[PDB]
């Protein structure tokens, strides 16, 4: 997220097993760290 | 040589030295005030 100048991210560890990435399973997502950070967001790119 | 001098010059300390001449070390802090939160911070008193 992106709010007040703020970057959240929360992440969530959970077990699958289905072959469906994401399964029926309804499960809660923690806090992991926050970032006190001013920048203007705009665009993401992911990284392998 | 001539026309042409060396960009630095060095210094000459001794013990013996004047108080002019003597030694002495600067430290410089600045602060600066952006549009983002605060993240450095003086301590704040607490009460048992």
């Amino acid at each position: 997220k992106n709010i007040d100048g703020y970057f959240k991210i929360y992440s969530k560890h959970t077990p699958i097993n289905l072959v469906r990435d994401l399964p029926q399973g309804f499960s809660a997502l923690e806090p992991l760290v926050d970032l006190p950070i001013g920048i203007n967001i705009t665009r993401f790119q992911t990284l392998l | 040589g001539f026309n042409c001098y060396f960009p630095l010059q060095s210094y000459g300390f001794q013990p013996t030295n004047g108080v002019g001449y003597q030694p002495y070390r600067v430290v410089v802090l600045s602060f600066e005030l952006l549009h983002a939160p605060a993240t450095v911070c003086g301590p704040k008193k607490s009460t048992n």
